[PDB]
């Protein structure tokens, strides 16, 4: 549907996005993904309304990428979110909006620190140790604030995401088809599949 | 006698930049084109200014669409704008009428483009600061007149020729076309005629890295002959004069 | 100008005098044409003076 | 308030033959229940053995016959007295309709003529854009009356050979120019007695390899 | 002298010289002869090739279903004004359902050439058209001068050696007005008119381009073997 | 309406119906829902008829000026991505769209894209779009096979539209199948649905809820 | 003669005869007299076919 | 139309900008004007000049109020001053009286009118303005301050200076008579004394236009009872009042 | 503005183009030689003037993408105007058709920019000439093009542009063989370095070499590596 | 005619070259001297006014030191009026990059933007150049202190030490003989006063003709502090170095 989650752990940002797209009264792809690289250590998962998601994903991509060749300097994940928000705010005021919610998870090279930013369609960034969007967000939150410790290793953040997933299968009134997880480490952006 | 305009006359009555523009077609490198009954042949002296030049990826023949091809001579940067417009133009007509545009009608569009310098006046929005100085040999095939070959000038006037040369070797080339041409020649005998007249005004050596042939046939559309066929054909000219 | 074509002929022999050749070659006239025509085209009277003619 | 589209009824019928083509229509113009005009053509010749009718709402329907003939003109001017094909004209009509798509026309267009093979060809457009080639397509308000009776006498639609009970379908045949006069006149005879936007007059244009013939028949006078 | 550079600078002789210069484009141009009766107008143009391999350049442009024009100046200049005349002929049929009067069409033409000659960064149009047509007061022959000036004549010429043509028309002046209904005779009277503007170039089935318009004949261009009866 | 396409080992089978209704009234039974964009692309017709018919002739205009400039044949992914950005502009003017651009190239393999009015673009392996896209999925997805012959696939495309056509109000007329190969689309012609049906009722022995 | 002065018009008379003189004629012909108008005038580079 | 979009100030070949150099010639043709900065006021001074005595001097103005806290006085061309005074009032309201609600500081307003200068040392179809202005004023954080805005478009802060045809002689007199405590009343005695040596024509309280930017007068405020605001600091001296201080030489 | 600054000459030219060509010669010198599997654009860098930084002072060769490098000779001021457009067109390519640029395409676009400024009212044309080089994506044929102020581009097997370009190109006719490129990448560095030390001279402190290998490998050599190739060549010679 | 009065500021000469950019630089050689030295613990910026007078207020003047943003100040040498415009542009652009990325603008970005602006006027518009020369002192985390000079051509070059304005040849030679890589701000303070002392045209150098500012990382909490020294501290530091 529209489920994107963020779990910031102390060495990795773990963004996972949905494998289902629903347009019309049936599922058209049940094997899909919904994430675009910004930087080689900045990852943006996006989800929300019909057809704003792709077109606003690639717009922002052209832009961060332009800078990053030009100056052969990565941006801070902090920098990156400011730009995305700047664009989102502006579109409410302009004729045609973009209703899309984005989690930008990156690993800063300067400070050596994960940072997770949650930007809503209105355009407010806010730094979080963990964050979600939609109604999916409700189920998940209450688990993260019980069991989270800010001293986590990579694997601990993965095993936590299993609880969140297990909960979602039960309560969620709709299908979503598992998630591709992506780990934004300091070496690359490496993909693993959760079971 | 005077020239401190941009679009001005001339005691004679021609436009002035246009007069100069035609004399920069004497600094082209040849495009020759014989139209016969079975098709139109276009050949060009490709030119190499150094042998550290890759001369097989510089080409001065360009396909406008399947059934209209073109050979360009004069300054090729000017030719970059007009050939784009031409591509665009042909496409528009297939859009609007789902019909393969006539050659004449195509030529006529591109002449209207060559006159559009000025400081912004008339009904045609000036945006050029000086006119083009490239001439085109619009080749092509229509289902109304068969095979046709046009010579488009940077004046803005277009004539259908049966054979024409343009470039630095024009004078010495069209003096020969006059004598040697007749009403009907079969297509591979046209290709050899292109290579014979291209050879007299040649300032190099006739070989396949500095001559390019191309045809237009109805059945095959516009095909630019590979170096394998251009080489063979060259060899059959040095053989055929060798029986004379 | 017919005056440039004179400079061409004089410089075609000047390259023979320099090469120790006594009878001209097509090669000596090519050298001549490049130096006289390319070099002195910057200094061409043709361009400025044509504006009156 | 301004409600800028009305209607003027009318009914038209296009039949593609095999050496001729038939584009016909009635000549009655209406607004509501009052008869405005008994006689008023809608089936205009455009030359080049194309007949067009842009039928429905009249004010749109005259606009696309104006704008259409204007392009027949400007084609003949810039292509050295070129003969306008059915193919060319069709795709051009498509552009003229489609260009207003934020304020559409509200007419049903149909063209007819010969194609380039010496057979009839009829293309029929919806107001928005698209088109397809036909052998019958009615339009207008008594469309749904006239179409299914033409599919049963031309294409032999759901008829089988006598006493074969579903084994072999009935064979198609060629219809003469003469026969097709009877089919079109008979449809509108039946149409008048069951519909109240058709009558007074019927103007068939028949297109051949010699010219266009108008042939005028009366219908019931209500 | 210094007065010749632009289109804004008068001129001590009362002139402007550039319009004067554009009038010499008509003179270096090829001949076309017009003559009219009281029922048919004729343009008799002599077409011009460059070389033997060359085609001949169309000199008569059918402007409408009852109008035709012929150039005797710049070919690019003629293309601009011809569109403008078609445009105003089609705007009259659309808006007022009226065949554009011949007398009115010289005034519409007029002002398009004046407004680029009064303006800076423009130029005059160096082409003269002879415009025939048959409207509601009959046949008309207009001569459009690149000066902007329109005049209405019974027969005229422009081109090179054109004066020799005006004379043929000047002699045969009281004859041709009185032959009506017989387009054969007007055409022949116009072929002979343009033949005194020769000087070893002749006339053939690829030189002569005739177009007529009649009361009883809409606009027809004859060429090919259809000008082979009328040499 | 119901138009489906599936990649298998030969290329993509495209399969379309020809019934274009106005609602209760059936407008025409011979409406082509295949659009030859060039010789290596076909586009299906779904949603607004007019919108798809127009813009995919006009994609043909951008296919031929891609082809000329690069002197190389267009990518299927590039083709899709022209069209996408065009319908994004006219979104909120409310023009409806449903197209599958189907192509097969030699530098990417068989690739389907589904271009939609939203700006939504999804590549894939099976799609069905229409007002009877639900019927079609059922048969096609059970009997799915990657490793399939050209002969079996042609019968499978037919059969899928058939099932949809029988229950769907707005499906019928005739079906038309194309098989897109590398070297071009090959047309497999026109089969009536109402005549296909009785053949397939005897041979298979399907439809025991249908009189006969 | 259009904007010729009476000195220019004297010039056309002499010029006409010179052209006859070359042909070798014993009279000046009408053909030659017009030819002399065109020779008195500076424009005598004539057509280039950009007036066709 | 307009086709003049090319600058008529162009680089001269041995360096310098030729129009701005020329325009400074036109500054030194005109009247003589001076300003003295005290510790509590600034005085500015100029001489009136007419075609004949038939002109009135009463309706003439050469010292203008741009804001109540900032006045200007020129030496150079009459026409150019006249429009540039009006453009100065305009940008002073539009860019600080609608944005920060109050009159702008003297440093800021000076900086805006130097940018008005600048966009006629550049752009097409324009030459430089032919005035040099003293723009004296008072702001709350740089004190009393006197500036000289010039045809170049530069500004210089000053403590006393002179511009106009008697500029050379005036400033030497003023260099030697300056002191690091002056009162505003003591400032006046300098400025009058200097302006008397640059006049050779008639000398009166009607032909010397004198202005002080002293300290606040609530009698020109127009109203009473908001104590937050404090009346015109700018105050042009009437002919009667100037005449006493003339006798005081 | 709207006045022409490029106008037709009574000869057959435009004086602003001939002039612009004169402008490329008064610039510094960039050399191009491609190996079997490398491009090498090396450029002469100034150091008449001293106390000049090395880290923060821009280089002569500016990476457009990860696989297309551009070098320029002529006015060092103008250069940055052609490159700003060229970088944005590359990202537009990625957007609208997908795939990153092909070297032929970027060269044709860059040519179209200079082409336009030779014929648009109120511009002079650029006095700057490029060696635009790189790899096609998913291929490994080296591509080396050079475009010039006319707005004309040429592909070259090896080429050289800037001051004394005729003197350097003469050298390259005699040592680079069209048939057999330098057998490895390393042999190709020794050729570009061998060429430069003719005109540039004055140590290895002026020589810059950017080497590209296929699959998006851009490396710009350090002063130490340069010294090493100059020394070998000096000694062998 | 309008064309009659056009300068044509922006064609080339026969040399290949731009008269009006060359002349612009001619006039900046008249203007005030400004030198910048990048120490390894600061940048010292010092410029000597081209005019002086004793009635001239020179105590709160800052007509050579202008701050662009919190971490980047420039020294000005040229047409001050032209510079005031681009200083106020620069200030708009620097603040802009901070608004949209929430990140301190790098020295490289602001310097390149200003260069291209100058560059627009020599390229097109038919307008005179902006004759300004900036020395940029700036800090960024990335490359530490960065030092830069820009010319009217709209070209930027890095420096470690540089001098623009009057007496460029003289100042440049002096810096080079003294400059070491191991220098802190104290050595830099001494050199900046000292080169200015050798190029001076006054009988002795004094504080009222010096404007002087530094940017030190040696300010508290590992922060860059921009200090434009007051003329009474400049007079103090002038007693220390024993110039007076």
């Amino acid at each position: 549907m529209d489920i994107i989650l963020g779990i910031r752990v102390q060495d990795s940002v773990i963004l996972a996005s949905s494998k289902a797209v629903t347009r019309g009264i049936s599922v058209l792809k049940d094997s899909d993904d919904k994430t675009r690289q910004l930087s080689p250590h900045t990852l943006m998962s996006f989800a929300g309304e019909a057809g704003d998601t792709v077109q606003f994903a690639e717009y922002i991509q052209a832009n961060i990428q332009l800078y990053s060749i030009r100056e052969d300097y990565e941006l801070s994940p902090q920098a990156v979110s400011s730009f995305v928000r700047q664009e989102l705010a502006k579109s409410i005021r302009s004729r045609r909006p973009y209703q899309v919610n984005v989690l930008i998870g990156g690993y800063d090279k300067k400070k050596n620190k994960p940072e997770l930013y949650q930007i809503d369609y209105l355009g407010t960034k806010v730094e979080l140790p963990y964050g979600a969007h939609g109604y999916s967000g409700f189920y998940t939150f209450s688990l993260l604030d019980h069991h989270y410790r800010p001293d986590m290793t990579t694997e601990e953040g993965l095993d936590l995401l299993k609880l969140c997933v297990q909960e979602l299968e039960k309560r969620m009134p709709m299908d979503f088809k598992g998630v591709i997880v992506k780990i934004v480490d300091k070496d690359g952006i490496r993909q693993v599949d959760d079971f | 006698e005077y020239d401190r305009g941009v679009s001005t006359f001339s005691p004679e009555g021609r436009l002035f930049q246009v007069e100069y523009s035609l004399e920069a077609i004497k600094l082209g490198s040849t495009a020759i084109g014989i139209a016969t009954k079975e098709g139109v042949v276009l050949g060009v002296e490709k030119r190499a200014t150094s042998p550290l030049l890759e001369s097989d990826s510089i080409e001065k023949i360009v396909e406008i669409d399947r059934h209209i091809g073109c050979a360009m001579s004069g300054l090729t940067a000017d030719a970059r704008s007009m050939i784009e417009h031409a591509r665009t133009a042909a496409v528009t007509h297939n859009l609007y009428y789902d019909e393969d545009i006539n050659v004449e009608s195509l030529t006529q569009s591109v002449c209207d483009l060559a006159l559009r310098f000025g400081e912004g006046a008339s009904g045609e929005e000036r945006l050029m600061s000086r006119p083009f100085g490239v001439a085109l040999l619009i080749a092509g095939h229509d289902a109304d007149d068969g095979y046709q070959l046009f010579h488009a000038e940077p004046s803005g006037t277009f004539y259908r020729y049966n054979a024409k040369a343009i470039g630095s070797g024009s004078e010495g080339a069209q003096a020969e076309l006059l004598n040697e041409w007749h009403s009907s020649l079969t297509l591979k005998e046209a290709e050899l005629l292109v290579l014979k007249i291209l050879k007299q005004v040649m300032e190099e050596k006739l070989d396949e890295n500095n001559a390019q042939l191309s045809c237009i046939t109805k059945q095959d559309g516009f095909k630019i002959y590979d170096n394998e066929k251009t080489a063979e054909l060259i060899k059959e000219l040095k053989e055929k004069e060798a029986a004379e | 100008t017919g005056a440039e074509l004179r400079s061409v002929c004089t410089e075609a022999g000047m390259f023979a005098i320099r090469a120790r050749r006594k009878v001209a070659t097509e090669k000596d006239f090519l050298k001549a044409v490049d130096k006289v025509i390319s070099g002195y085209k910057k200094f061409s009277s043709t361009s400025r003076y044509m504006q009156y003619n | 308030q301004f409600n800028p589209y009305g209607d003027n009824g009318g009914t038209i019928l296009g039949i593609a033959g095999e050496d001729f083509a038939v584009l016909a229509g009635d000549t009655r113009n209406i607004t509501d229940y009052s008869i405005n005009s008994r006689y008023e053509p809608k089936v205009f010749d455009c030359g080049d053995n194309i007949v067009m009718s842009a039928n429905g709402f009249a004010a749109d329907g005259d606009a696309l016959v104006k704008r259409f003939k204007n392009s027949v003109k400007w084609y003949h001017f810039d292509h050295n007295d070129k003969k306008l094909s059915i193919n060319s004209a069709a795709r051009n009509i498509q552009h003229l309709l489609y260009g207003k798509r934020f304020f559409p026309y509200y007419v049903h267009t149909i063209i007819a003529g010969l194609d380039e093979d010496g057979k009839g060809a009829v293309y029929s457009f919806d107001p928005v854009g698209s088109y397809e080639r036909e052998q019958c397509r009615a339009g207008g308000a008594a469309a749904s009356l006239i179409m299914p009776f033409l599919d049963n006498q031309v294409n032999f639609k759901n008829q089988y050979e006598p006493g074969t009970n579903g084994k072999v379908k009935k064979p198609l045949k060629y219809l003469s120019v003469e026969e097709v006069i009877k089919l079109v006149r008979d449809s509108f005879t039946s149409a008048t007695e069951r519909h109240i936007q058709v009558g007074d007059g019927l103007e068939i244009l028949i297109v051949t390899k010699d010219g266009v013939r108008k042939e005028f028949y009366e219908l019931k006078r209500d | 002298n210094n007065y010749d550079g632009d289109t804004v600078t008068f001129s001590p002789t009362g002139r402007l010289f550039q319009v004067e210069y554009a009038l010499e484009a008509i003179k270096q141009g090829s001949v076309t002869v017009g003559l009219r009766s009281n029922t048919h107008a004729v343009l008799v143009a002599l077409k011009r090739n460059a070389d033997e391999l060359s085609s001949y350049q169309k000199k008569i442009i059918k402007c409408d279903e009852h109008m035709g024009l012929s150039l005797a100046g710049l070919a690019p200049d003629a293309r601009v004004l011809s569109n403008y005349l078609r445009q105003q002929c089609n705007y009259s049929s659309l808006v007022f359902n009226r065949k554009l009067a011949v007398e009115r069409a010289g005034h519409l033409l007029c002002d398009k050439a004046q407004k680029n000659t009064q303006s800076y960064g423009g130029r005059p149009y160096g082409v003269g058209l002879l415009i025939i047509g048959y409207d509601k007061s009959g046949a008309h022959l207009l001569e459009f001068q690149p000066s902007g000036n329109v005049t209405e004549l019974y027969g005229t010429a422009i081109g090179a050696r054109s004066q020799g043509a005006k004379t043929y028309l000047e002699r045969t002046l009281d004859t041709f007005i009185k032959i009506d209904g017989n387009p054969d005779e007007l055409i022949k009277a116009g072929v002979e008119a343009i033949s005194q503007s020769l000087r070893d170039e002749s006339l053939t089935v690829d030189n002569l381009s005739i177009a007529i318009v009649g009361k009883d004949t809409p606009f027809t261009i004859y060429d090919g073997e259809a000008v082979a009866k009328y040499i | 309406t119901t138009t489906l396409a599936f990649r298998f080992q030969g290329g993509i089978i495209v399969a379309v119906d020809s019934r274009a209704t106005a609602g209760n009234w059936v407008a025409s039974q011979t409406v082509k829902k295949v659009i030859e964009i060039n010789p290596f692309l076909l586009g299906t017709m779904a949603g607004g008829a007019a919108d798809c018919q127009f813009w995919e002739t006009w994609l043909g205009s951008q296919c031929r000026l891609h082809e000329l400039r690069e002197k190389e044949r267009i990518s299927v992914a590039a083709a899709s991505k022209i069209l996408s950005n065009l319908v994004y502009q006219y979104k909120g003017a409310g023009l409806s769209m449903g197209t599958m651009i189907c192509g097969y190239t030699r530098k990417e393999g068989p690739t389907i894209y589904y271009v939609d009015s939203d700006g939504t673009r999804l590549k894939g392996d099976i799609f069905c779009v229409g007002s009877g896209q639900t019927f079609a999925y059922g048969v096609l997805d059970s009997n799915y096979k990657w490793d399939l012959s050209v002969e079996d696939a042609l019968y499978l495309g037919k059969r899928s539209i058939l099932a949809a056509a029988h229950r769907d109000a707005y499906s019928g007329g005739s079906v038309n199948l194309y098989h897109v190969t590398e070297d071009g689309w090959i047309y497999h012609g026109n089969h009536d649905v109402g005549e296909l049906f009785w053949k397939v009722k005897e041979e298979e022995g399907s439809f025991n809820n249908v009189i006969g | 003669t259009d904007e010729f002065n009476g000195a220019q018009l004297k010039a056309v008379t002499v010029e006409a005869g010179m052209i006859a003189l070359r042909n070798g004629q014993s009279s000046v012909k009408h053909e030659d007299f017009v030819e002399g108008i065109s020779e008195v005038q500076a424009r005598k580079s004539k057509s280039v076919s950009f007036y066709a | 139309t307009d086709r003049y979009s090319f600058s008529l100030t162009t680089f001269s070949p041995s360096g310098k900008l030729g129009q701005i150099d020329y325009a400074l010639t036109a500054v030194k043709q005109g009247v003589t004007s001076l300003g003295i900065k005290a510790t509590n006021g600034v005085v500015i001074a100029t001489e009136k000049k007419s075609s004949s005595p038939l002109a009135m001097s009463e309706t003439l103005s050469k010292v203008s109020l741009l804001t109540p806290d900032i006045g200007a006085v020129y030496s150079g061309m009459g026409p150019d001053y006249r429009v540039l005074v009006d453009k100065s009032r305009k940008v002073a309201h539009t860019s600080y009286k609608r944005i920060y609600g109050e009159y702008p500081p003297t440093k800021l307003l000076v900086s805006e009118v130097a940018k008005i200068m600048q966009e006629a040392t550049q752009s097409g179809g324009v030459r430089p303005f032919g005035v040099s202005l003293l723009i004296a004023g008072h702001d709350e954080f740089n004190g009393f301050s006197l500036y000289q805005v010039d045809p170049s478009g530069s500004y210089f802060p000053w403590k006393a200076t002179a511009i106009g045809k008697g500029s050379v002689a005036a400033k030497t007199f003023l260099e030697k008579r300056w002191n690091d405590e002056l009162e505003l009343e003591d400032a006046i005695h300098i400025a009058l004394l200097t302006l008397k040596e640059s006049v050779e024509g008639e000398f009166n309280g009607d032909t010397i236009e004198l202005a002080i930017i002293g300290d606040e007068n609530p009698d020109l405020l127009g109203y009473t009872g908001i104590p937050t605001d404090k009346g015109p600091r700018f105050r042009k001296l009437t002919s009667q009042e100037i005449n006493d201080r003339l006798e005081a030489l | 503005y709207d006045r022409a600054l490029s106008i037709f000459s009574p000869d057959g030219h435009i004086f602003q183009v001939e002039y612009a060509l004169e402008a490329v010669k008064r610039g510094t010198c960039a050399v191009g030689v491609k190996g079997k599997n490398c491009v090498v654009l090396g450029c002469e860098r100034r150091s008449t003037l001293k106390l000049q930084d090395t880290r923060i002072t821009p280089s002569k060769v500016s990476k457009i993408d990860s696989h297309v490098v551009l070098s320029f000779s002529g006015l060092n001021a103008d250069s940055r105007i052609l490159i700003e457009k060229a970088r944005v067109e590359a990202q537009s390519h990625r957007l609208t058709l997908e795939d990153p640029v092909t070297v032929e395409y970027l060269t044709r676009y860059v040519a179209g920019v200079q082409q336009r400024y030779t014929q648009s009212g109120g511009v002079r044309p650029f006095g700057v000439s490029t060696l635009i080089a790189g790899f096609d994506p998913r291929d490994d044929e080296p591509k080396l093009y050079q475009t010039e102020p006319s707005g004309i581009y040429s592909s070259w097997s090896a080429q050289t542009i800037g001051r004394n370009s005729k003197t350097v190109r003469e050298f390259l006719e005699k040592n680079y063989d069209r048939k057999e490129p330098p057998a490895t990448v390393e042999e190709c560095v020794k050729l570009t370095v061998r060429s430069l030390l003719e005109v540039v001279q004055t140590g290895a402190k002026n020589i810059e070499i950017t080497v590209v290998k296929p699959d998006s490998d851009i490396v710009a050599l350090s002063s130490e590596e340069i010294n090493q190739y100059v020394t070998q060549i000096e000694q062998e010679k | 005619g309008s064309r009659r009065y056009d300068s044509r500021t922006t064609i080339f000469s026969p040399e290949g070259r731009l008269y009006q950019v060359e002349y612009a630089l001619e006039s900046i050689s008249h203007a005030g001297t400004a030198i910048g030295i990048m120490a390894s613990d600061g940048i010292v910026l010092a410029a000597e006014r081209k005019v002086t007078s004793t009635l001239l207020e020179q105590d709160t003047s800052t007509e050579k030191l202008y701050k662009l943003n919190d971490k980047i100040a420039v020294a000005v040498a040229g047409l001050t009026a032209d510079a005031e415009i681009l200083i106020n542009t620069a200030r708009i652009h620097a603040q802009n990059y901070l608004k949209t990325y929430n990140e301190d603008i790098p020295v490289e970005i602001l310097v390149r933007r200003l260069s291209d602006i100058k560059q627009g006027y020599t390229q097109h518009g038919g307008l005179r150049p902006f004759g300004v020369s900036f020395i940029y002192a700036g800090y960024d985390d990335r490359y530490g202190y960065q030092l830069y000079t820009s010319n009217p051509s709209g070209n930027y070059t890095g420096w470690k030490a540089i001098s623009v304005g009057a007496n460029t040849s003289a100042a440049q030679t002096l810096l080079q003989m003294d400059y070491k890589d191991d220098m802190k701000v104290d050595d830099a303070i001494e050199l900046a006063l000292k080169t200015l002392s050798k190029t001076t045209d006054s009988s002795a150098l004094t504080y009222d003709r010096l404007e002087f500012a530094t940017i030190r990382k040696g300010a508290n909490d590992g922060e860059v502090y921009q200090k434009i020294f007051k003329p009474q501290e400049i007079k103090d530091i002038l007693v220390k170095t024993g110039i007076t």
